[PDB]
């Protein structure tokens, strides 16, 4: 009972980007162990803060998993990240959301 | 019939040091969370209006209680037996039980836990199994565990007869919702492939329930067997999404397309078209 599992994270739009359309922004994070965790959603490296997120689960292999979602309208040059912060992780680790 | 087929409650209870421990709980429907569990108050939420099945208010109270009342002891008795047991803090544990519909009528239940994201035992044939990860902790565990009064004939009664009753009443209660049909949208884009004239062609599908979906890129009525399939990653409010890649050379991704299958659509699939050049939206 003694390996810790670093946290998997992935981030994608409900909808494909379109600027200046409402959508919604996921992030997804599994397979950490054990499971506490901090996770954000930010934009343009700021946090936001009408962020929604799904009861703790965990899969087959007992590695927990997390949704967390917020809306958000796509833009241009704004910029939207999830940061996500766990034992095995010596800092925060930012993922940037990417269309393509 | 469609969905899910399978009831489960999980357990995951942290214990921080010998006098500090949390408990967190759910119930679900396959990944479709129907109770929560409310520590403020030692009480489930339900998350839909037919979260309670066919079951009265009476039995789904006493329940509850049967829970809070577990809940408290587990962490009271493992909090007593951590030093016997050789623990050291922290520590998680996780269990899930519940039972399952299969083809041809029969419901099975199941019972598991876990120690530090290991497992630890089984619950079979109304017996406790220590599992081979657990070592001889575990071994010491389940011949504790026989000898509590109540405890195993409560779990047998359950497993066995509280839970298939159940399931069978709340995926009837809740088939509105458990058995709709919502179609996916897909989209096409392109991202970029090691290795010199090589492009990555990703397949876009998300919004649909239930969770079954075929996707496939093709040349004509040729199905791409380069094609793989991500994850199925989760939106909110129970559909999914699911992207599917081709990886091509930059002078054959001419004349692909993607072809997307789903309950929803009625035999009428999404064809999407890969253009070159730019040529896409
Ligand atoms: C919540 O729903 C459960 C699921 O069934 C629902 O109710 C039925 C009536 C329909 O609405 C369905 O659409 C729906 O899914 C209820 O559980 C079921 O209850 C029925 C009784 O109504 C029960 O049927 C009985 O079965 C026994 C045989 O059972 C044994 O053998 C079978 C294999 O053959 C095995 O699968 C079982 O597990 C057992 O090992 C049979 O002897 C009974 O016959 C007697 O009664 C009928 C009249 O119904 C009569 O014609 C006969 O001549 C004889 O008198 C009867 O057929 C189902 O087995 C049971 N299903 C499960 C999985 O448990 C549930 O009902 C409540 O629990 C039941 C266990 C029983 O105590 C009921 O009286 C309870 O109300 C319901 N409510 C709750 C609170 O759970
Ligand atoms: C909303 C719809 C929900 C649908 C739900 C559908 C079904 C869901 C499916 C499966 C659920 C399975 C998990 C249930 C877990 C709780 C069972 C239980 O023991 O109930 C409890 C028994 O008591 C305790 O646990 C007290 C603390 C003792 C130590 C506990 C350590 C447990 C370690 C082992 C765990 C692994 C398990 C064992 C592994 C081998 C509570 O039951 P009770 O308070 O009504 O009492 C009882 C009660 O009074 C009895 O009447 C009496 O006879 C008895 O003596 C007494 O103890
Ligand atoms: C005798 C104790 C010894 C302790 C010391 C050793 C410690 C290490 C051993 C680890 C043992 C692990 C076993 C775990 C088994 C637990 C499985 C039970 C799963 C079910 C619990 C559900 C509780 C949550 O309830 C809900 O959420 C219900 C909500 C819907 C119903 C209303
Ligand atoms: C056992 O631990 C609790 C602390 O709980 C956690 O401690 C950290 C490791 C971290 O996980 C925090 O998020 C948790 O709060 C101790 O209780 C705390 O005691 C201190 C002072 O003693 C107090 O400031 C805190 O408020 C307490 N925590 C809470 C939740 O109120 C407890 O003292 C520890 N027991 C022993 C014997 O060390
Ligand atoms: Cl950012
Ligand atoms: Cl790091
Ligand atoms: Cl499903
Ligand atoms: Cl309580
Ligand atoms: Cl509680
Ligand atoms: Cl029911
Ligand atoms: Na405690
Ligand atoms: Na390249």
């Amino acid at each position: 009972p003694k390996i810790q599992r670093t946290p998997k994270i992935q981030v994608y739009s409900r909808h494909p980007a379109e600027n200046g359309k409402s959508n919604f922004l996921n992030c997804y994070v599994s397979g950490f162990h054990p499971s506490d965790i901090e996770v954000d959603l930010l934009k343009n490296g700021e946090r936001i803060e009408k962020v929604e997120h799904s009861d703790l689960s965990f899969s087959k292999d007992w590695s927990f998993y997390l949704l967390y979602y917020t809306e958000f309208t796509p833009t241009e040059k704004d910029e939207y990240a999830c940061r996500v912060n766990h034992v095995t992780l010596s800092q925060p680790k930012i993922v940037k959301w990417d269309r393509d | 019939f469609q969905g899910p087929t399978s009831f489960h409650v999980i357990q995951t209870s942290s214990f921080t040091n010998s006098t500090w421990a949390q408990t967190q709980g759910s119930g679900w429907l396959d990944d479709l969370q129907i109770h929560g569990w409310d520590s403020d108050s030692g009480t489930a939420i339900f998350l839909k209006p037919w979260s309670k099945g066919n079951f009265s208010d009476k039995e789904v109270a006493e329940l509850e209680e049967i829970f809070r009342v577990y809940i408290f002891g587990f962490a009271r008795e493992v909090q007593d037996f951590a030093g016997d047991f050789q623990m050291k803090y922290p520590f998680e544990i996780q269990g899930i039980a519940g039972c399952e519909l299969h083809s041809g009528g029969a419901i099975v239940s199941f019972l598991r836990g876990a120690l530090g994201g290991l497992d630890f035992l089984s619950v079979k044939n109304a017996s406790c199994v220590p599992s081979p990860e657990g070592g001889s902790r575990a071994q010491k565990f389940c011949a504790l565990i026989i000898q509590y009064q109540g405890i195993m004939e409560t779990v047998r009664i359950l497993l066995y007869e509280t839970c298939p009753r159940y399931l069978l009443g709340v995926l009837n209660a809740g088939k509105a919702d458990l058995q709709r049909q919502v179609k996916p949208e897909a989209w096409l884009s392109s991202g970029p492939s090691p290795g010199p004239g090589r492009l990555q062609l990703v397949c876009h599908v998300s919004g649909f329930y239930p969770k079954p979906v075929w996707v496939m890129w093709m040349r004509g009525e040729q199905e791409q067997q380069g094609t793989q399939l991500g994850d199925i990653l989760p939106n909110a409010n129970w559909t999914w999404y699911l992207r599917a890649t081709l990886d091509v050379a930059d002078g054959e991704a001419a004349g692909l397309s993607c072809r997307v299958k789903h309950s929803s659509l009625e035999g009428q699939d999404i064809i999407l078209y890969w253009r070159g050049s730019g040529l896409n939206d």
